[PDB]
DNA sequence: GTTTTTTTCTGTCTCGTGCCTGGTGTCTTGGGTGTAATCC
DNA sequence: GGATTACACCCAAGACACCAGGCACGAGACAGAAAAAAAC
DNA sequence: ATCAGAATCCCGGTGCCGAGGCCGCTCAATTGGTCGTAGACAGCTCTAGCACCGCTTAAACGCACGTACGCGCTGTCCCCCGCGTTTTAACCGCCAAGG
């Protein structure tokens, strides 16, 4: 498999396929799916990095998905990213305005 | 009708939104704009079920109608 | 005895901003749903993970709408929502005309 | 029976390298796997947009690139497209 | 490279037909009409690939063009469009 | 009738939007009826706003259309006004809006 | 002489500048502030000028907006004069941070 | 260098009154051009990089067009 | 201040042509649905 | 009643052959912005 | 401050259930081989982007000065919080029913 051939984790020629099939373009490169891929990999590497601390906080091994919708609400770029995303099970910030807090 | 909307039901709505005190009309009028957005949603989700051809809403076709409103959701096969 | 007023409110507010479940239940909301889809074409049926979908997709849309709403109202010098501060955030997102 | 599809295992196998000792619910699986659905779909859309403003039709991880630092915001995006270029040199630096 | 003008033109001799216009509003008029194309185009590939069809008749058309525009002016465009098939299919 | 455009008794060239489905990598194949279909909703929809240009233009004793007519026509109507909720005219403005807490009483 | 207590000098030109079609910004300093800003991310770039007159105008029709919604929670702070946090709020509504 | 500065209190008037505002607050005008700066930093960024892609050293119209119908505060008039 | 009502000088636009390029007529063939039967 | 499949049928894709329109450029005219009295 | 006491947090506990391992398939990735033109590239040409300045003038800046909305305060009056009391959809269940 290319990925392997590339060190990589993300299966090229499905995506290759998908590429076609999507009326994409009228032909595919070669490589351009690898940079894809790769590109869809550090994402998700970045994005359930954040996850896995947002479980180290609350001392949880399997990962909720207000886990996720945490880590993306604190993280500035990713929340600006994901900023028209909203997730079922997702909850808010916990956040109060002090001025509503009594005296 | 729509008056199956409970009081209480758009006070945790406030809760969860963290909203402290709350007037009078706003049930109503909440509920009004409920309606409004269910309206759009679910006319042109039936919309993609009439091209469909078939007699029951997909949960895709929800999710591409919310799409087409710019209100993308994951979550359920999207 | 009595307490004073206020602090249930927020103490809630801390115990709501934690489980992210449906806070509408089922039964009400579906009638609902199928009360306003009956008048496009007649009695479709549903598939209920559509039904979760579309509960979902509403209850986070309006707890949004109102932190925008209360953002606005402690603008205004107050603690209470009106109406009118649903009809400044809706005519700044630009719903109704 | 119709065979679907999931990306499941793959980023099953990321988040193992990431992180060994973490579980996960399904239904976050499933979140990730729309998740790489939307940000493919946005992408290849600019990369359609690259082609008709190109008036091309080949399409070369050149694109990929300019398309992710056109969608995705900057110092992100500059460590994703620093970790697809070393890619690029280790795949087709052999074969 | 082609712009849409004398079709503007013969469109407001049916409707308004003692009108004139500036360049610049023909400008704007092509640039909205290149929009609502793009637009509906890319509904209906939506559609397709949302729907594994590999092609598209004028039934995606008219599902995409009630996807876009609103009630009153979704009907009449239906009516439109099934009227000038009508007369396109009669001969 | 040799063109399909005299063949549709309308105004738009229809194999030019054939071409632009086929040179759009939009589907793979493209039916007869589609393009047609959606020239004549094209069609349709600048006669249905020319006419608001045409009355709103003729709202200032000019006989050519300008751009400040355009969104005013637009913001005039309310189908329209919610389709193009994201747009912007060039040379546009906005409408009169004068609050009543404005004039002196 | 006719010193006149204020009210027919805003409103008036306000009825100008909404018979008005044109610009208001004018050019040359608009332009060298985009230069400078351009002078950041790539050295040495040209330009031709409709480029930069549509950048005024959508720029000045994003601050017209800005200015709407700020005036209407002006009107609902029960106030005539803006205030800054009016403009944060304005902002924060439209999801622009 | 200081063109942020060359932004008129008079300009800012006059945009004020299109856009229909009345009374004017002192506290408004250097915040009015940070908003304004960094709407315009996102712009041309993209414009650039647009460009960048291009392999041309000129940024057209067409090139903001398309830019800015990619943050979806989409201005027809020139065209794209 | 608003607005109206005269010339004027005046910028664009519509008429007017020639060049041309995409638009049109039609067979083959094929796959792409059309439809129906059959699961589920 | 939707998912699967299978037999039908049938006209698009192209590929070539024939073509009057489509647009660039000019011209002269013609709707039109303003100059400036000039009322309310 | 300060105590009593509600409210919540937080620690074993067990249970149960789905996440994850696991395992035997088969169909798309692969591997290899064969046309082909899209594009990477060389190079031609004329436009337009740039810089500069002189002249004109209308537009900004500073200040003089009143002044009047913004605001802090006040009193007040009222009407939501909340806790209590009954409400009604709603859950599974079942014994008379007849029949």
């Amino acid at each position: 498999t290319r990925s392997s051939r590339a060190g990589l984790q993300f299966p090229v020629g499905r995506v290759h396929r998908l590429l076609r099939k999507g009326n994409y373009s009228e032909r595919v490169g070669a490589g351009a799916p690898v940079y894809l891929a790769a590109v869809l990999e550090y994402l998700t590497a970045e994005i359930l990095e954040l996850a896995g601390n947002a479980a180290r906080d609350n001392k949880k091994t399997r990962i909720i998905p207000r886990h996720l919708q945490l880590a993306i609400r604190n993280d500035e770029e990713l929340n600006k990213l994901l900023g028209r995303v909203t997730i079922a099970q997702g909850g808010v910030l916990p956040n109060i305005q002090a001025v509503l807090l009594p005296k | 009708n729509i008056q199956g909307i409970t009081k209480p039901a758009i006070r945790r709505l406030a809760r969860r939104g963290g909203v402290k005190r709350i007037s009078g009309l706003i049930y109503e009028e909440t509920r009004g704009v409920l309606k409004v957005f269910l309206e759009n949603v679910i006319r042109d989700a039936v919309t993609y079920t009439e091209h469909a051809k078939r007699k029951t809403v997909t949960a895709m076709d929800v999710v591409y109608a919310l799409k087409r409103q710019g209100r993308t959701l994951y979550g359920f096969g999207g | 005895h009595r307490y004073r007023p206020g602090t249930v409110a927020l103490r809630e507010i801390r115990r709501y901003q934690k489980s992210t479940e449906l806070l509408i239940r089922k039964l009400p909301f579906q009638r609902l749903v199928r009360e306003i889809a009956q008048d496009f074409k007649t009695d479709l049926r549903f598939q209920s993970a559509a039904i979760g979908a579309l509960q979902e997709a509403s209850e986070a849309y309006l707890v949004g709408l109102f932190e925008d709403t209360n953002l606005c109202a402690i603008h205004a010098k107050r603690v209470t929502i009106m109406p009118k501060d649903i009809q400044l955030a809706r005519r700044i997102r630009g719903e109704r005309a | 029976r119709s065979r679907k599809e999931s990306y499941s295992i793959y980023v099953y196998k990321v988040l193992k390298q990431v992180h060994p000792d973490t579980g996960i619910s399904s239904k976050a699986m499933g979140i990730m796997n729309s998740f790489v659905n939307d940000i493919f779909e946005r992408i290849a859309g600019e990369a359609s947009r690259l082609a008709h403003y190109n008036k091309r039709s080949t399409i070369t991880s050149r694109e990929i690139q300019t398309a992710v630092r056109l969608l995705l915001p900057g110092e992100l995006a500059k460590h994703a497209v620093s970790e697809g270029t070393k890619a690029v040199t280790k795949y087709t630096s052999a074969k």
